């Protein structure tokens, strides 16, 4: 009544990552944090983050 | 214990708005060619 499928350390995986992490529909629960700085070019700098799931 | 492959992972994953140091860089499990082509 159900299909699946596995995938560990290739090439997709980074880019399935990416692909599940852009969606709208993700109704994610569990989340994770990734800290980044964001350069406003030369005018200014700050830290920033997003919440991955 | 320094390698290659961890000096070029440390300059390229170094934290923003940073300065490197290399103090005596006369010293010289690195290698010559491999510090080479890190920095340039």
């Amino acid at each position: 009544i159900v299909d699946l499928e596995i995938q560990s350390k290739d090439k997709s995986y980074a880019w399935f990552l990416t692909w599940m992490a852009k969606h709208p529909q993700r109704v994610s629960r569990h989340l994770s944090v990734r800290t980044n700085y964001i350069q406003h070019d030369n005018g200014s700098v700050s830290t920033k983050f997003s919440l991955v799931p | 214990n320094l390698t290659d492959d961890r000096l070029n992972h440390l300059m390229n994953n170094m934290p923003e708005r940073s300065i490197l140091l290399l103090e005596d860089i006369d010293a010289a499990s690195v290698t010559f060619s491999g510090l080479l082509n890190a920095l340039d």
